[PDB]
């Protein structure tokens, strides 16, 4: 359109709009509060990161403005500008409160868009990988459910000053594209978004809000640990189907299982921040280690009483564990974990 | 250094070309054969990677000529198939230090060998 | 005047009252970006990241009208710090982790005019690409890892990318070494994709990365198959040596838990059983049933001629059922990852 | 009423002309500088690392009489631009180690002047900071360290620190949790610091750090307990099987051993011996000995009812005295 | 006449009016720029990522007409800011990794000016060096590494390279002192490498590193020769006792292995099998025959009064042969990798 | 009233047409910049990376006479964005392997004026350097590590260093500085050099930390493990010889618990080429322990395989006093070096 005329009358338009302009004020400062649009594509969610509670979350970061001073009249509607002019035109201070540490990338020129509409009201974009502070408690550990929080907003201009709202409305503005999503351990359940007022040694501030739901998938915990600690129980058990005269057999069993179980409790330190407390899984260890413990000191009363008592029936205590070590190990699992995939 | 020798020449149908290396060629991961005929600059044909197997050949000669490999007997094979009569040439052996520039032109080429003939 | 002023006279010519602002041909038909790449090599690939890095020398080329001059010959071929004085498309990488351009002595870029306007452009960058990877069938597996080219500013109807030069637009590839991998084929890729801000050109390079099982072989499946083997030698051994006949059969089972468990670390947590671990569980399996053999050799011996023949018998079996059963096992293995 | 131009001038007219290269006051008595915190949050504490990261908000107050704009009622924001051309105090924090100020969308500072020239200046700051701890208690110990808050190239004699409002001039610190500790206390500390360049005005922040004692009883008192009484199973086996009593109990010596490695791999190499070194090479010791038990009383029996009369005192000797043991320690530690 | 105002009007009139974005003579003849490097320090050389971190001061120096001056008797010598005012000539290393200028109180840069237009520019860098190695020989190996030393954006029509007094262009490598290696020899190069674009100057310094075998004395061979000599001593205990000779020999297999993955780490995951990787098998299989040799001794005992003697006779042999086979097997090996 | 604005039109007649780009006095004199450093904290050291990392306030000072004024007061301290218009020396660490200049809320850099022209400029710096550490004697070693630094542009016919106080009292550690979690800083020496480098001839400042090492920690983590693991390989002595299993495990496992104690105390240094006086005990218990189970396999095949008991009656006393001559010389020779 215009392709003789166009390269210069648009140069010729787009400094005369800014100068006397100056980014270090708010658009309509004393007027109005400026009323900025907000919206959030996330190009991949995850990893996650359990022994330091928080996430990766790469994002295209959008926003929008109406700034009075900037509108125009020329020969066509919507200017792609080149993103060189954010740093000469005024734009929010949006920052991300759960935020460890975040990036915006670089290359061949910053990640950052900005387009100017024909009535004044700005459309800028930016592409942002963010690592997120998210609390977590860890009673469930191998069975639990998450809700990992992002929250942004303005740092210094107030509630009285600056306020944002979803573009879209709330439910339709975030979307995840689920060709991208990254969670290998986690799987995302769902979203949800609202908004928040706070008040700090500074005034009132007005914050975005954004959930995301994790639940854990117990697969990998199943083949590390369970089956580990499940069959070191049944291999301990063993030990009751050798007879009692095959005292150094009867004993390596019990110890050498006792010390599988001291190295696969040692091995969930790996797992885990230092938690305070005593998580799901620690029980299950606990309790297969009674077992594998208790049928070692088995055969210790057996070859006691066999010879320290050599008119006793004791016989019989091979006969009745051999049945009943089984069976409560087994009504065990049917306790426990009915406790949990229930819950 | 590097030494390199030829081998299989013949006359046309298809032809079989090959080129043994010796001594310490780890320094030289790629290889490749250049062909040269009366009145002409000397042209690319193909190339090798050791240990990869990856290979590209010259448009002249793509899909009719192949390149493999014998790591262990460290040599190259140019399987020449599929002649025409514009291949007539001699076909050096040729290789490529790791860090010099791009294939298709020979004065990256270090260590050559005797230049075998081929008639068509 | 003079060979020296006169260049020096046209250059700012050139660049007094240019616009950084605006695109080339502003407002008439999009303007379009020609690109090709070297290859200079893979640093590593992480299945504990998903990730792999990339180093290379990325090249643009595109026309712009208010760049050409006339008299002279010449492709001026200025300093690299005038890129930061000249329009640049607004080309990225879109699945980056982390990236850098390299800076010693002076930032690595490039910059060769011509008389008729067009400019190429160039820089050498190192980039950490976040690729996902099919565990499943590791460690005979193959990874599909991509690069995706984007332009983030203009939409499709400002800017157009395209591999110049075609199937030959992408070099080097054959250059890239890896101890873990070897390329099978690359192959490009020009799509226009869409968002919610509009439409987007875009191009992709892809690798078929296939791995080397070399290292797994010698490290990870044979252990296990010598502690297999070694698990049988309780067959051969008198019945009435109870204690090493438990003392080695513990040893195989504590063993073959400790390799199932300690080589996890080197890859990542992932929910479902890979086929390395279908075969370390498997073997695990065999060296279990073996310790359960003697198990009840020693309670029909001892706990129930009986006591001599039907022990003497389930021995002897055991000296060709296990070794014919695990190749039978192992036979299966192989042929399944490797056929389907 | 048009109210837009009035304060494009007005903001013009405070910049046009003014000297960045001096502080308030120049030449008069010194500026006062007025400081606040709000934690937002303290991440990892390490002990190999002998240091602590810690994420806050981070604001200052003061005047500059050059600054007093008079026709406007508004507290008046600016961009955050603005602060590289005002003057700013130089605040720094001496025992800091790698530290960064956020650039999540813009780089996070704010800067919000006042008719009467008042300057608040505010940074959202993630630092972190050498904690040197006194170990010899670990896992059972109380850790003090701070964050020194200091001027850099101002005497005394020119710019004063003091926290503003007194001891509520920190929070968040109700709010922050760690895995491994708890907050017991924190205190706020002003004073002056002499260099052989002058006298040096200093803010401190010390927190007083309790571990939770929770995590180390299921992760290492209870193995050891557990492997110390497996131990004792060697007195019910009687002294016929050799095999047994020997495997039994090198087995336990053995793991003893172990388990230091898995811990000290992850904590630094300090010299002097920890609370659970003490406990581990307790446990260590009544392993050993019930492992050179059995080796005693072979030489006593293939040289007998003596052995049967070593054995029986041990059965109950050996967790009597581990019990001793066990009371003792706790009793050093936990009350003493 | 050195007065401080005389000194300022000179220099300025030969910044005023300067170019930084034309190369010296631009349009005629090539800029020969002569390199000069003082190796610093090589802070470590590393297998797993195939590299070697390298500390040094790089110099360079050139002629430039537009900066030529009379009157002044001195070598000038200016703040390292007039660096970013004058040209300099954008090489650039290849095989790099990571590098940066160090930045300590200001960037370690330098610039001096000769009388007549000769101008000094160097600097201090640290550069993580990509190289990857031949590890077929790994404990008894010889690396060759390299640094490549290249122009960016000039072709051989506007840049050559060379290196200053030749033979004592680099100067230091005699006082390098790696723990791991010795220097046995450096050596340079000068030459063209061409692209697409053109014919691109280059030189190149390369080293040849030769591993202290020393180290793998006390932590590898070693330990492991001796567990096989300990795994021997099943021989000389008596063949009844069946609960001591296999708890002997499994122990060893454990320690043999617990051996292996101490040796997991160090390395990278190369596909084919190392010197070091065929002797740790090679003592494994020795330890593993030495277990399968009481099998076939108690299966021969019981699988039955002359078998006592049998027992005794394959222990009198399995005392010879074992520890002779063991001293031909190591006697071939460390010939083999000395010689060959 | 006055002093905020009667400075600025002294200071802008001072730096219009001052060029930072000249030393001072460059056509007359020889640029004399005092020197002297403040070690606010000392350490970590990392002998497994052969460098140590020292923080310090680096503080400077010289005359330039083009900054030469007089006014309503005799010294003055000054903003850090005037640091840059201002002439400053370019000194560097020469053994400097990384550093960090720091900034928070505003570059830690400091810059104040006399009258007299005299500048003080001084900077807090984080510098990890590299050491030259002989590791013969790993156990109880000790080292000097330098920190060297001098000019880099400018060669010693254009700007020299002097300490500031002159003698050894240039170099200050603070009392609450010791980082050393393994280490005294026992003392230190500082001295001046000169060097001659492709650029022309420098004169450099060095200052050398001498560092003994805590021999405490080495102690219960390998020494004791090693006579224990001595000590488990002899108790076999006093068990019957009839007995085999109970004599060969205590020997197997012994020279296991020698095989993971001997990989486990050289996974420390950084991989040196020569045996330690650490090695040269780990051997000697190692010794022990293997002739320890060599021992049983003498007696097992003279007494079954066939009055020897003579030996194991003696071993119950030969290894014990062989093993404590040992003890007791290797102390003796090492500890008093
Ligand atoms: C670590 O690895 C390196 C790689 O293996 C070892 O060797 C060096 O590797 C580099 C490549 O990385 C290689 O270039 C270099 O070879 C020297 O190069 C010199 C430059 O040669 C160029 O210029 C010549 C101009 O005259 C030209 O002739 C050369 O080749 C062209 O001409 C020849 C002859 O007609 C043709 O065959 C060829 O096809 C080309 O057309 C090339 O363009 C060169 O100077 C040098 O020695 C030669 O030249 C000298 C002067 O004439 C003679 O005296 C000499 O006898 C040679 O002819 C080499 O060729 C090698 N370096 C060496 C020394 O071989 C590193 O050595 C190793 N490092 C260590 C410490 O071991
Ligand atoms: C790694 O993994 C990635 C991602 O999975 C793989 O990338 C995929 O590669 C394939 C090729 O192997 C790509 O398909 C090709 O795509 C282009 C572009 O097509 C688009 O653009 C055209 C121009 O505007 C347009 O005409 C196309 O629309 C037509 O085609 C679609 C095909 O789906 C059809 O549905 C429509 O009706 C139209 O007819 C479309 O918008 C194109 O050039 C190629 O066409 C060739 O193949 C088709 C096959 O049907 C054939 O009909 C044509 O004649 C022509 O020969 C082809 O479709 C695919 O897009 C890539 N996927 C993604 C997500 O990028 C990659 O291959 C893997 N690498 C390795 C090494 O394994
Ligand atoms: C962690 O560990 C650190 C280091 O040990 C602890 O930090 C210390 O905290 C205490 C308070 O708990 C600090 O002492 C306080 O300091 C102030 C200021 O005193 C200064 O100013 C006075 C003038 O205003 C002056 O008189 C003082 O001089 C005296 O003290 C110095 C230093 O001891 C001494 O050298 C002199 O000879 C004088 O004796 C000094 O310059 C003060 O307010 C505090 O109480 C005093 O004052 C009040 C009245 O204001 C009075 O009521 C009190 O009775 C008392 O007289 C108190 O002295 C100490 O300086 C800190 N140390 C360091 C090194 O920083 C930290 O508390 C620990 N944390 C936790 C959580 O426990
Ligand atoms: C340090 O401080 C100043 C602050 O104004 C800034 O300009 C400078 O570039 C910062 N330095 C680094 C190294 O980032």
């Amino acid at each position: 359109d215009e392709t003789n005329d166009n390269i210069t009358i648009f140069t010729r338009i787009l400094d005369g709009l800014l100068d006397g302009y100056d980014n270090r004020l708010r658009p309509g400062l004393g007027e109005r509060i400026t009323q900025v649009r907000t919206d959030i594509y996330v190009t991949s969610f995850g990893p996650v990161s359990d022994t330091e509670m928080e996430y990766t979350i790469d994002v295209f970061f959008r926003q929008s403005w109406k700034d009075e001073r900037l509108r125009f009249k020329g020969p066509m509607q919507r200017l792609p500008l080149n993103n060189l002019l954010a740093s000469k035109i005024w734009t929010p201070d949006t920052f991300f409160h759960n935020g460890k540490k975040s990036i915006a990338h670089n290359m061949t020129t910053p990640n950052k868009l900005l387009r100017l509409e024909d009535d004044g009201t700005l459309l800028y974009t930016m592409r942002l990988t963010i690592s997120a502070e998210c609390p977590m408690q860890l009673e469930d550990f191998p069975m639990d459910a998450h809700a990992c929080p992002l929250k942004f907003g303005s740092y210094a201009y107030p509630n009285s000053e600056v306020v944002y709202v979803w573009t879209n409305g709330s439910t339709k503005s975030v979307v995840v594209a689920e060709d991208g999503s990254r969670l290998n351990q986690y799987h995302l359940m769902g979203q949800t978004v609202g908004t928040e007022n706070i008040s700090t040694s500074t005034g009132e501030y007005t914050i975005m809000t954004a959930h995301f739901h994790l639940k854990r998938k117990i697969g990998y915990f199943v083949i590390q640990t369970y089956l580990p600690c499940i069959m070191t129980v049944i291999l301990s058990q063993v030990s009751f189907w050798l007879n009692r005269e095959s005292v150094p057999a009867r004993t390596v069993f019990g110890v050498t299982t006792v010390l599988t179980m001291t190295t696969l409790s040692i091995s969930a330190r790996n797992s885990l921040p230092k938690v305070a407390y005593a998580t799901a899984m620690d029980w299950f260890i606990a309790v297969c280690y009674a077992f594998v413990f208790s049928a070692l000191i088995e055969f210790a009363t057996v070859n006691y009483f066999t010879k320290s008592q050599p008119a006793a029936s004791i016989s019989k205590i091979d006969k009745m564990s051999r049945i009943v070590f089984p069976v409560l190990f087994g009504t065990f699992n049917l306790v426990y974990w009915a406790t949990y995939l229930n819950r | 250094q590097v030494q390199l020798v030829e081998s299989g020449g013949g006359l046309v149908g298809s032809l079989r070309l090959s080129c043994a290396a010796s001594g310490h060629t780890f320094n030289y991961p790629i290889m490749g054969w250049f062909r040269q005929a009366p009145g002409k600059e000397r042209e690319f044909v193909g190339a090798i990677s050791w240990s990869g197997g990856s290979t590209s050949y010259a448009d002249s000669v793509k899909d009719r000529f192949t390149i493999s490999r014998d790591n262990a007997k460290n040599t190259v094979y140019l399987e020449m198939n599929n002649l025409k009569p514009e291949d007539t040439a001699v076909y050096y052996c040729a290789a490529k230090g790791r860090y010099s520039g791009g294939l298709y032109y020979p004065t990256n080429y270090d260590y050559w060998g005797q230049g075998t003939q081929v008639t068509v | 005047p003079g060979n020296m002023s006169f260049v020096k006279e046209t250059v700012d010519k050139l660049l007094k009252g240019y616009d950084i602002r605006l695109r080339p041909d502003f407002g008439g038909p999009p303007v379009c970006v020609g690109m090709n790449i070297d290859i200079a090599s893979i640093d590593m690939v992480s299945e504990v990241n998903m990730d792999y890095t990339l180093t290379m020398y990325f090249q643009q080329y595109w026309r712009d009208k208010r760049l050409a001059y006339s008299g002279i010959p010449l492709n001026l071929t200025l300093d690299n710090r005038v890129a930061d004085q000249l329009w640049v498309p607004d080309t990225y990488f879109l699945n980056d982790k982390k990236s850098f351009v390299h800076g010693v002595t002076v930032k690595n870029r490039m910059i060769r005019l011509h008389p008729d306007g067009t400019v190429l452009y160039g820089l050498r960058i190192t980039t950490t690409a976040a690729c996902m990877m099919d565990l499943r069938r590791y460690p005979l597996d193959e990874q599909n890892c991509t690069l995706e080219i984007e332009s983030y500013g203009y939409t499709t109807d400002d800017i157009e990318f395209y591999w110049r030069g075609g199937d030959k637009a992408v070099t080097g590839v054959e250059r890239i070494e890896l101890p873990q991998f070897s390329i099978v084929e690359h192959r490009l890729v020009s799509r226009n994709v869409v968002f919610a801000t509009g439409a987007y050109p875009r191009l992709s390079l892809s690798f078929r990365l296939k791995r080397n099982i070399g290292y797994f072989i010698l490290q990870t499946y044979m252990p296990s198959i010598l502690i297999t083997i070694l698990s049988w030698v309780s067959f051969w051994i008198n019945y009435d040596a109870s204690a090493a006949r438990v003392a080695l059969g513990i040893t195989t089972v504590l063993t073959m838990t400790t390799i199932n468990t300690h080589l996890r670390e080197t890859l990542p947590k992932i929910p479902y059983v890979k086929a390395i671990d279908m075969y370390l569980m498997g073997c695990f399996v065999f060296v279990f049933l073996a310790l359960l053999e003697y198990a009840f050799v020693n309670y029909i011996f001892f706990s129930q001629e009986l006591y001599k023949g039907r022990a003497a018998a389930i021995d002897r079996w055991s000296r060709i059922v296990f070794p014919f059963t695990f190749s039978l096992f192992n036979l299966v293995y192989w042929l399944y990852y490797v056929n389907s």
